[PDB]
């Protein structure tokens, strides 16, 4: 398991996962704002 | 002559009753059947000396064999007649050509250049490869290595660069010294045949060392090649491009000798003095104040398990002024050459570019192409994570830019020779995909002159 090839690969997965986390968090926020406009109209 | 072989352990032998014997001195073994083998002193004490025989020790009877010490180490017989010739690791003719009468014999270790005697790299070298000439420019006197890996095409790239490299104007062209270290015959034959079929051999001196050649011959090879280069450059006033592959093979040869002397390894199994060793080779390069000729180096190495923190590429980068990186991702996508411009670097690039050297739009377009490429890769990733819904119209362009950049700009082919003008023009055609608003790193002065 703990080889240098695994290390470099897991370090790459972390960078990707970190970026994906930021993109998804932004998406949720963007959906939330649009929802706010719609939900007030719904009310 | 000595009939005093005491021990034989593999290709190594211990010889007693030695006197006046020097480290790295050449020896000659006369076997009991009259057969002659040569070797080199790897270690020497008062009573004895340790030697390694190039041809091995099979069939040797200790008692009835003899040893003679030649009184000199490996030396290169230099001459301008080396041009157009192919030699092995020890400088011996490989092409069955006419005899060479040396001007003189030189030691192959060279001398260390006074740091204040060096002149700064000035002249642009056109490799004919866009990803280098434009984004990671090679300048005359630089050391700019290629970091590759097993199964990556550094073989084709090495041949291409040696084939296409030239300086604009000048009239006098590049003499190319090509050193092959510990490579397979099949690869050595590719190089030799490519050089002959294109006429590049008429400009070149080749030192070819093979994988099944002795470790001491592999160690000698880079030193033979660089001794030839400094002679042509600093004594004959020639501009010399030195291409050496594979430096990793050189490093493995050092470990073999180091283990024979029972030396405890340093980091990751390599000798502690690996840095000194690599630095002594790679710093045999550059312009020298008051001298017409110069040495430019392109060392080539494979990174074990594609690991850039490995001692070989790690220490090399500390010594050389940048590195060109080949990647598996690009090669699997069919990009030729598979150069990844993002981690690639030339540290002297600003010295060989601009008006008078290349063209005035060189630096600006390089920064712009780099920015848009990284931005386009981010855009592609965004589309996979959040969908095509999240992409703006500008985002979809950057994604398309990065695609065309890899496929038309970087992917030029191993036999395509692009002039710097053609390279710069192609850069502008790709930047033309983007709105003028996005071209921020380019002043409107040059944007109005070149943007199609």
């Amino acid at each position: 398991n703990p080889t240098r090839m695994e290390l470099t690969r897991l370090k790459k997965q972390l960078t990707t996962a970190t970026r994906g986390h930021k993109l998804l968090k932004d998406k949720q926020d963007e959906l939330m704002r649009q929802f706010i406009l719609l939900i007030r109209k719904n009310n | 002559e000595y009939r005093t072989i005491k021990e034989v352990v593999g290709p190594l032998m211990a010889v007693e009753k030695v006197s006046g014997v020097k480290y790295e001195e050449l020896i000659e073994v006369r076997m009991q059947n009259g057969e002659i083998r040569r070797g080199q002193v790897l270690e020497v004490q008062e009573d004895k000396a340790m030697v390694q025989i190039f041809e091995g020790t099979s069939g040797i009877n200790l008692k009835n064999s003899s040893v003679r010490f030649l009184g000199h180490p490996l030396q290169l017989g230099v001459s301008e007649d080396m041009i157009g010739r192919v030699f092995d690791g020890l400088g011996r003719p490989k092409d069955n050509g006419p005899e060479i009468l040396p001007e003189k014999y030189l030691d192959i270790n060279g001398e260390v250049i006074n740091p204040i005697a060096r002149d700064y790299p000035d002249e642009f070298i056109q490799t004919g490869i866009s990803a280098i000439d434009h984004l990671n420019t090679l300048v005359r006197g630089q050391k700019l290595p290629v970091f590759s890996g097993s199964g990556l095409p550094h073989k084709e790239l090495a041949a291409q660069i040696a084939r296409q490299a030239t300086v604009l104007d000048s009239s006098d062209d590049f003499a190319v010294v090509f050193a092959a270290i510990g490579i397979t015959f099949e690869e050595a034959e590719f190089f030799m045949e490519d050089f002959r079929q294109t006429g590049a051999i008429d400009r070149s001196v080749m030192f070819m060392n093979l994988a099944n050649d002795p470790a001491i011959e592999r160690i000698a090879t880079p030193r033979m090649a660089l001794t030839a280069a400094e002679y042509l450059a600093y004594e004959k006033g020639m501009h010399v491009l030195v291409i050496m592959t594979d430096m990793t093979n050189y490093a493995e040869a050092l470990r073999e000798i180091s283990a024979a002397r029972r030396e405890v390894p340093g980091r990751r199994g390599y000798p502690g003095y690996l840095y000194t060793n690599l630095a002594t080779l790679f710093e045999r390069a550059g312009r020298i104040r008051g001298l017409k000729g110069s040495v430019t180096q392109i060392p080539i190495l494979t990174m074990p398990e594609d690991d850039k923190t490995h001692p070989i590429p790690d220490l090399t980068g500390y010594i050389t002024e940048g590195q060109i990186i080949l990647t598996r991702e690009l090669y699997k996508s069919g990009i030729q050459p598979p150069i990844d411009v993002l981690p690639s670097l030339s540290r002297l690039k600003d010295k060989g570019t601009g008006a008078g050297k290349t063209r005035e739009d060189h630096a600006a377009t390089m920064n712009q192409l780099f920015a848009a490429y990284a931005q386009g890769k981010q855009a592609k990733e965004l589309a996979v994570v959040l969908g095509e819904s999240a992409l703006s119209d500008i985002d979809k362009i950057y994604a398309k830019f990065a695609e065309r950049f890899e496929n038309e700009y970087v992917n030029q082919g191993f036999y395509t020779n692009r002039t710097i003008t053609e390279t710069l023009d192609l850069g502008w055609e790709l930047l033309a995909m983007l709105p003028r608003t996005e071209l921020k790193r380019i002043k409107d002065d040059l944007l109005d002159k070149y943007l199609p």
